[PDB]
């Protein structure tokens, strides 16, 4: 089975939701983003100092 | 089997999407209805009863 959501991007708060068969008990799924990072591709082109 | 008073549970296989049917018992006939949905697997390992 396939299923497809989209929970919003907020680090501390649940996304709880459910997928329903046509016959079948429902499952439940819980996601809860506990950290959010975001590491771009740095690359050093010189340092400087007094 | 039967008691004096009670719920009975049979198990049956149809092939209705819709299924609607005359249960005979001893000497009921009861008429049972309800809807059936479509079974997880696409592929199994036995013929249809």
């Amino acid at each position: 089975y396939e299923h497809a959501t989209t929970m919003p991007s907020q680090a501390g708060i649940s996304y709880n939701t459910i997928v329903n068969r046509a016959g079948y008990a429902p499952l439940p799924i819980s996601i809860t983003p506990t950290k959010i990072k975001l590491i771009p591709t740095v690359n050093l082109e010189y340092v400087t100092c007094h | 089997e039967l008691t004096e008073q009670g719920s009975a549970t049979i198990h049956f296989s149809t092939a209705n999407i819709h299924p609607e049917f005359r249960l005979q018992i001893c000497t009921s006939y009861v008429t049972c209805k309800g809807d059936c949905h479509p079974p997880k697997d696409h592929i199994v390992t036995h013929p249809q009863y």
